[PDB]
């Protein structure tokens, strides 16, 4: 008896063209993801540094819908937000908060008067 | 007035109402918020020609 | 995308707490 | 009439070899081009944040070089910037 060998001299180096890129690249995306944790890291310790200022926007952009929140100590609570329907505006043209924000009234939902908000949100 | 203030010391969370403090819960009663936008990517297979 | 919204809201309801320490995650093996 | 085989059993593989490490690399840079993209939108919301607070050093950066600018609503104007000569301090 006898084993069957092949006239294939190129299968050898082929595998190790193949098993030689694997071993470089898999040590790249080690090296890449140790680089990106570390600055997510550094990113969760300016998010909170930031919801001491202005804690609605923040919590807003992290969730990626339109909600509410009020920092009422060390943790944060988040409220449901109730939206209304484009029904009444009002866009009073003089300012006399300082008479920063422009006095408002809306109707439909509920109605009532205020100063307009930021990113289309209405006290 | 009503004053829900709810500090965090240590390994432990006192909760504050009206001035005053009332009960003691553990970090796991309270759910963790979570900021970690992560890659997905997967190391390449092995193959045996 | 952005509604209007009056909520305004201020009262009781879920509460979060920010994380302390993030754990890194591994996948190293063989 | 008959095709003209040619006795190079060895290209096929590696056409294989080549194809197959394309394919996994194209899927790794899609995966990692999705996760800059969140990241980019949220350090966006930061710089509008801080804008409120220094709007010069904020808008000097995010141009390169030195400006002016002062944020009279929610529209930041942008000012230009008249250099000195070094003559007197």
């Amino acid at each position: 008896k006898s084993l069957g060998t092949l006239n294939n001299p190129a299968t050898v180096q082929i595998q190790f063209a193949y098993d030689s890129l694997r071993r470089q690249i898999n040590r790249m995306l080690g090296d890449l993801a140790r680089a990106w944790c570390l600055e997510q890291k550094r990113q969760n310790m300016v998010l909170r540094e930031l919801t001491k200022i202005n804690p609605t926007t923040v919590m807003s952009s992290i969730y990626g819908k339109a909600v509410a929140a009020k920092r009422l100590g060390d943790v944060i609570s988040v409220s449901q937000c109730v939206p209304v329907n484009q029904a009444t505006v009002t866009l009073r043209k003089s300012m006399r908060m300082c008479y920063s924000r422009p006095l408002v009234s809306f109707s439909f939902t509920k109605t009532y008067e205020g100063q307009l908000g930021t990113d289309n949100e209405i006290f | 007035a009503t004053s829900q203030y709810y500090f965090q010391s240590g390994n432990e969370i006192h909760v504050y109402n009206d001035y005053h403090h009332f009960k003691t819960i553990e970090l796991d009663g309270i759910a963790t918020l979570q900021t970690f936008i992560s890659l997905n990517t997967s190391l390449i297979e092995n193959i045996d020609f | 995308s952005f509604p209007f919204r009056v909520c305004e809201l201020s009262s009781h309801g879920d509460l979060f707490r920010f994380s302390s320490d993030i754990q890194c995650p591994s996948f190293g093996t063989r």
